[PDB]
């Protein structure tokens, strides 16, 4: 996260770290949506142009964390994956359309003060909250700058940007399964996700029922925190039927 | 710079 | 079900340091 601040303890208890077994490294963010399902970006797992193709056994999820590098004994829970499900129409060739994957944990994780699932939006929540100018929140242990790394989880609040402005900032073909967020160059505030934040949650807090909803997944962007560029996020609600299909069937 | 995690997970 | 209600914040009626900024944006 660029131009964010340190998270408070327990501020984002659905935050999940995707951690490579060997070598030991941070791969991506992710989020906890129930006691045994984790949501992330498909490109965190499968991206053939960089020869990336991770299987269940290559990865661990670390849940309840705050410090980036410490083993947070008695606080974090580390889980193994049973199965990864990538959206069948994930488009890694052209524009990262439908950049979404589910991961099923080998065993349910117990909830605690530091580990708690985020809600998925229904149609009504998406309709009322996904509006230009409304702010959501991105969290992650990714780089602090495009060209170093944070000691603890970082947080930044960012406004959703109007679709035409998103479209005109890039040569990539934007779809209905994406939205963009960030400040405009004239707005005098900054902030963005960066390398290592991918797959993490873009959340909003409903003013109707006071719950947090995951509206987005950190997907892509050109550099980090560049003027006139915006972060792109997978539109979780547009892909919810696939989510429900996988969870119901498996 | 990652601290080692318990052996069983690796 | 209990989703999206944080044990250290919503469940205790405590607010985090910047959540008001989100709420103030929801016009
Ligand atoms: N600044 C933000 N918010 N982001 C997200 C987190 C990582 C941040 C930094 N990451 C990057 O700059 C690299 C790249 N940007 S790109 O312009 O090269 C690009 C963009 C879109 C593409 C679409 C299809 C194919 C190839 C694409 C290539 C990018 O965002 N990617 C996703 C990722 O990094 O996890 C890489 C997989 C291509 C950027
Ligand atoms: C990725 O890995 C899986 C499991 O080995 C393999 O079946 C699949 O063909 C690979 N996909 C690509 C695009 O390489
Ligand atoms: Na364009
Ligand atoms: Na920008």
């Amino acid at each position: 996260i660029v131009e964010g601040s340190d998270a408070e303890i327990g501020m984002s208890p659905w935050q999940v770290m995707l951690f490579r077994k060997s070598p030991q490294e941070l791969l991506c963010g992710a989020s906890l949506i129930s006691d045994r399902w984790v949501l992330t970006a498909a490109h965190c797992l499968l991206y053939p142009p960089w020869d990336k193709n991770f299987t269940e056994n290559d990865l661990l999820v670390r849940i309840g964390k705050h410090s980036r590098t410490r083993y947070e004994r008695n606080i974090e829970k580390i889980s193994m994956l049973e199965k990864i499900y990538i959206h069948p129409r994930y488009n890694w060739r052209e524009n990262l359309d439908r950049d979404i994957a589910l991961m099923k944990l080998k065993k349910p994780v117990a909830f605690s003060d530091y580990i708690h699932p985020v809600c998925l939006p229904d149609r009504e929540t998406a309709a009322s909250l996904l509006q230009a100018g409304y702010k959501g929140r991105v969290t992650g242990w990714g780089n602090l700058k495009e060209t170093g790394q944070p000691s603890v989880l970082q947080v930044v609040n960012l406004p959703i940007v109007e679709r035409p402005v998103c479209k005109d900032s890039t040569r990539i073909r934007i779809t209905d399964n994406m939205f963009c967020a960030g400040y405009k160059p004239d707005e005098g505030k900054r902030g963005d996700a960066c390398e290592g934040d991918s797959g993490g949650p873009f959340v909003m807090k409903s003013p109707f029922n006071n719950r947090w909803y995951q509206m987005g997944i950190v997907s892509w962007g050109e550099g980090c925190d560049r003027d006139g560029k915006y972060g792109f996020y997978t539109h979780v609600f547009r892909l919810k039927k696939w989510i429900q299909k996988v969870i119901d069937q498996f | 710079d990652f601290e080692e995690i318990p052996e069983e997970y690796l | 079900a209990d989703c999206g209600l944080r044990p250290l914040f919503e469940k205790k009626s405590l607010e985090d340091k910047t959540e008001r900024e989100l709420l103030e944006s929801y016009i």
